[PDB]
């Protein structure tokens, strides 16, 4: 059973107690992949497609405490799951995840937003930017105090592997600390250089950060690239890049502060059309679709082709 | 106090907790201190120690001016 | 057996040619009547005597060969310890049986007192450090590892020295398996004297042995691992012969030595502390005298490619099958992994012959994907950031030994690429600490670091391959090119390709790009396209490590004129920029010589990047003539031999060419009449 047991692996060790005149344990018998197909988990799955309009019912049952922002929360999602990992035979691993950055003024529920996905995902971390720097966020190279060996200490973008990375404050972040963002969101891996050990560890996370404009408040007189202090080559990694700019609107916060009196007193959220759905079986709708790889079809490939047409073409329009 | 308590150095559960000096300690302190009373639970993951401690006390403290005047950045007011 | 060894060893050295190793590797097509019908063993122990040597390198391979010998080379692998032992006799009564047999008048006593000793290597068990099963103890498993570090030369005691306090009795009391039997009385009759006899250090003889540390290959670390070490004990004459950041081949036995708890007490562990003696050096004293590597079946298949005319077609669409386009940027990169060879010289300085290549131009591109498709196919190529990697871990950090507590010298990234291509993300993202290193390394090929009063110059040879960015990550058309990017003007001169990849919005690139990687995620195999246009990664590797250790393009008279004219009219439109060429187009024959074909192939690539521009940086048939011209050129040749065939008309005056004899082909001005001859209008 010896050279089996991977550094960061939730196994069961099965073994006896036994002291040494220090305490041991004699091994005897030893993530998505790992939940089996129980005819009981199958069950409540197949109750929720029957229901109809499941892309509907999802996006809305995530963060009951915040109105609106249904097209945001349509791609938080889409986060959960993801795309395939086509590994081509010739060496070339396309990157399946999502980058999704959420930008606007700080007053539309980011730092919410961000956590409610850090419990909906099994593996999901949570970080912050001056919090975390160079050192906690890639891997730590401490000493051990009894082999004296020098380990690798999991951070953030270690830990939270085939999961959800959560990073707060993305425009109060150093220059040391985008060194490694900018090779997880290309080539999934961290290169690490330090205490003689050059190692690449794997990094298939999935970056949900949250940038905030330098300003405090967004101004429309300015370019999009100069409100916010990030350069365009961050931005062309990302996905999605929304931005929930707060408008003063006298229906938007009227229909906003009943939504906030009414959970501050019941601690439930409102009567709507359907049922929330609780947590401990959106995980089991989650992991049960990244077993299906779905293919692309031939028809749809002209609709893809001709739709980055007129996509270059407005965004080359609008250069002045 | 701001210049003696850095961010390292919880056990004032559901209670208050006094800091002096506000303006006079470093912007690496402020940090923990905003994650801390944003959802009242502090998340430590350093060292493969991953525990959400519970701090449920409410954060008081007196500055001192040298948002022009109190030299603050807009995440901790 | 003994006897059964010693009789299978006896006639191995005495009926053994070279047509039996080509048996085993596949080689019936290249078998020579003159040099493998001559046994190889005997000019070996013919030449120890001449020489005056004690040690034979026995190739392993050669036992599997024999048929006689396959039960031979099976107990060697399993326990050396007493094979080795028997070698080292049927050696000696074989050498005394080669004077009898030449009746030379030599001195007999002389050569049997020489204990010689067989330093069997490159086996066919080669277990990696991973895979040390316990049950392999005293054994001899071939290592290929890579050496970290050296410590210098342990004195072993063998041969212990005695001498009495009273008497003067010196005597001389040799340790077996590590005993230092003491005498506890004098030998002396006159003396006898119980606890008289003192040691002397100082009149012992003493043995050679140096510890080496030993790195696992990267190359068989799978990922997610990390590499570890192992030592290495070098005995007899084979010690100051490993140096650090070599790549060589450890074949010995896998002994063990228990550890003791405590310094004071008799007691030991229940862990026991590995060690593999080496026995050869086999690098990747004495030296190699050929090597059998790959086949000579896959032979047959280099060189029918290499007769084929679209060489430099094929290779360059296997290098990159999942990237459209790129032709003028995927050439380059083929010949970086050649290169031209090393012309070295002893009253000269040292050329480097690497082709530095700088990409450049607007981000996502496909610029991040070559730097991590050249690193899996080189077998030293490592991948480094920008502000990941400082002045101190490309160079060489100052580390310490978590064993003995002491100083090390560990090497960078610069320095353990002793042979393949580096690649660098982000060059336009490094300080300006890291940028003033490069500048040696790209010139010199080494790396002179004074820190801490150690004042050392590293060996650095090997190309780089970055790919720089501009500051807006833009690259605005109405801005230089030294404006536009951070980079020294020093360092920009210092490459040999600056390839400038833009990303231009097009209609007809766009429609055919999004087609061709739609194609790579419906099918895992590309099954439209045929075996013989994209060649696999084991046959790449294959042909660029059989080119650079054999092929030696020389430079021509023909060849040498035309580059020094192309290098005078590139300044009329540094002298770095001569040195990339003459790379280049020993890179492209690598054919034993350097034709013109080469040459000019070598020019279009400098001129695809430093072109259009001349006083300031940033259609041709009626403002730029060319085709009004043409039409009253070619007509004026064609109207005085009336007063031809296609191949007359290019030496007496080739894509405008065939241009301009279509044009007068539609106004009834010239007459096909084939391709052969050409005839004008009546």
């Amino acid at each position: 059973l010896v050279r089996s047991l991977s550094p960061g692996d939730i196994v069961d060790v099965t073994g006896i107690f036994l002291p040494a005149p220090e305490t041991y344990l004699e091994a005897q018998f030893v993530k998505f992949a790992s939940f089996s197909l129980t005819s009981d988990v199958e069950e409540r799955v197949m109750e929720l497609i029957t229901s109809g309009d499941v892309y509907n019912r999802l996006a809305k049952s995530i963060a009951p405490e915040i109105y609106g922002n249904l097209d945001v929360k349509k791609a938080l999602l889409l986060l959960l799951v993801g795309g395939v990992d086509k590994r081509v035979g010739d060496g070339m691993k396309i990157r399946g995840d999502i980058n999704v950055c959420l930008m606007g003024d700080p007053g539309v529920a980011k730092s919410q937003l961000l956590k409610a996905i850090c419990k909906i995902s099994p593996r999901g971390v949570y970080t912050t930017g001056k919090g975390s720097s160079g050192v906690g966020l890639t891997a730590a190279v401490m000493k051990d105090p009894v082999t004296d060996e020098m380990i690798l200490e999991g951070g953030a973008l270690v830990l939270a592997d085939n999961g959800i990375c959560c990073i707060d404050e993305f425009d109060k972040m150093d220059e040391s600390d985008r060194t490694a963002i900018h090779e997880v969101m290309e080539q999934q891996t961290i290169s690490i250089s330090k205490a003689g050990i050059n190692t690449t560890l794997n990094a298939r996370t999935s970056i949900l950060a949250a940038a905030n404009p330098l300003y405090g408040r967004y101004n429309p007189r300015l370019s999009p690239l100069d409100n916010i202090n990030l350069p365009a080559a961050l931005l062309s990694r990302f996905d999605i890049l929304f931005l929930m700019l707060d408008i003063p609107s006298r229906d938007d916060d009227e229909k906003l502060a009943e939504h906030v009196t009414y959970v501050h007193m019941h601690n439930k959220q409102p009567d709507l059309d359907f049922t929330p759905v609780e947590p401990s079986k959106m995980r089991e709708y989650i992991a049960y679709a990244k077993t299906k790889r779905p293919v692309m079809s031939e028809a749809v490939n002209d609709y893809v082709v001709q739709a980055y047409i007129r996509l270059r073409q407005d965004s080359k329009r609008e250069m002045d | 106090t701001g210049r003696g308590s850095s961010g390292v150095g919880v056990l004032a559960d559901r209670g208050v907790v006094c800091i002096d000096e506000f303006d006079k300690m470093t912007d690496v302190d402020r940090v923990a201190i905003h994650e801390v009373m944003e959802q009242q639970t502090v998340t430590i993951a350093k060292a493969g120690i991953h525990t959400t401690l519970n701090a449920r006390c409410s954060v008081i403290a007196a500055a001192n001016p040298v948002h022009q005047n109190i030299a603050l950045p807009d995440s901790l007011l | 057996s003994i006897q059964e060894c010693t009789t299978n060893f006896r006639n191995f050295l005495m009926s053994f040619k070279y047509k039996f190793r080509k048996i085993l590797d596949e080689r019936e097509e290249f078998i020579n009547n003159t040099t493998d019908e001559e046994l190889y063993y005997i000019k070996q122990l013919n030449e120890m005597r001449e020489l005056g040597t004690s040690n034979l390198n026995l190739d392993a391979r050669n036992l599997l060969a024999y048929k006689q010998t396959e039960d031979l080379y099976h107990q060697l692998l399993n326990y050396p310890q007493e094979v080795i032992s028997i070698m080292d006799q049927t050696i000696k009564d074989c050498m005394v049986s080669l004077i009898v047999d030449n009746n030379l008048d030599y001195d007999l006593d002389e050569i049997e007192t020489k204990f010689y000793k067989v330093r069997p290597y490159n086996v066919g068990s080669c277990k990696g450090m991973r895979e040390l099963n316990p049950n392999d103890i005293d054994k001899l498993i071939n290592l290929k590892g890579l050496v970290l570090r050296s410590t210098p030369v342990i004195p072993d005691m063998k041969v212990a020295f005695f001498k009495c306090n009273v008497c003067d009795h010196t005597m001389a009391v040799e340790i077996d398996r590590g005993v230092i039997q003491e005498p506890a009385r004098c030998e002396r009759i006159d003396c006898n004297e119980p606890n008289s006899m003192s040691l002397i250090h100082n009149r012992c003889s003493f043995a050679d042995k140096q510890v080496i540390k030993l790195q696992e290959t990267p190359d068989f670390v799978p990922d997610g691992q990390t590499p570890h070490s192992i030592s290495l004990c070098v005995y007899d004459e084979l010690v100051d012969s490993c140096r650090a950041g070599d790549r060589i081949e450890v074949t010995g036995t896998f002994r063990s030595i228990p550890i003791r708890a405590n310094s004071r007490q008799r007691v030991l562990k229940s862990l026991y502390k590995t060690y593999v003696d080496v026995v050869h050096v086999k690098k990747v004293h004495n030296e190699v005298e050929e090597v059998r590597q790959i086949t000579d079946q896959d032979l047959a298949k280099i060189r029918e490619v290499a007769a084929r005319e679209d060489l430099y077609s094929l290779l360059a669409r296997s290098i990159a099958p999942s990237i459209y386009e790129l032709e003028d940027v995927k050439k380059g990169i083929l010949l970086q992994l050649f290169g031209g060879t090393n012309k070295t010289f002893t009253k000269g300085g040292r050329y480097r012959g690497d082709i530095n290549i700088l990409l450049c131009g607007d981000p996502s591109t496909s610029k991040s994907q070559i730097l991590q498709y050249v690193h899996k196919i080189t077998p030293r190529g490592v991948y480094t950031s920008g502000k990941g990697s400082s002045a101190v871990g490309l160079t060489a950090y100052i580390t310490r030994d978590v064993d003995t507590k002491q100083l090390v010298l560990e090497s960078g990234a610069l320095v353990l690429s002793d042979g393949g291509v580096c690649c660098i993300d982000e060059f336009d993202k490094m300080s300006d600490s890291t940028r003033s290193v490069l500048h040696e390394v790209m010139e010199q090929q080494t790396i002179s670091i004074a820190k801490a009063g150690i004042i050392t110059t590293l060996n650095a040879r090997s190309s780089i391959l970055a790919s720089a960015n501009p500051i807006g990550s833009r690259y605005n058309p109405n801005l230089p090119v030294t404006e536009n990017i951070d980079l020294p003007p020093p360092l920009l001169s210092r490459f040999d390709l600056v390839y400038l990849v833009l990303d231009k919005v097009d209609e007809k690139n766009d429609r055919e790009l999004a087609k061709h990687l739609t194609n790579l995620y419906l099918e895992d195999k590309p099954e439209h396209i045929s075996q013989d246009d994209v060649l696999p990664v084991e046959f790449l590797t294959m042909y660029i490590s059989y080119a650079k250790e054999h092929i030696h393009p020389i430079i021509t008279e023909a060849a040498k004129t035309e580059l020094v004219r192309a290098y005078v009219g590139m300044r009329k439109m540094t002298t770095r920029q001569l040195e990339s060429m003459i790379r280049l187009a020993e890179a492209h024959a690598k054919k034993n010589v350097v034709e013109l074909e080469d040459v000019q192939e070598a020019v279009r690539l400098i001129r695809s990047a430093i072109k259009d521009y001349a006083t300031d940086p940033k259609v041709q048939t009626g403002k730029s003539v060319i085709q009004r011209k043409l039409q009253e050129d070619l007509s004026r040749e064609i109207m005085n031999v009336l007063k031809m065939s296609f191949n007359e008309l290019i030496k007496q005056i080739s894509s405008d060419i065939q241009e301009a004899l279509s044009r007068l082909q539609q106004e009834d001005k010239v007459i096909v009449l084939g391709e052969g001859v050409r005839r004008s209008v009546r």
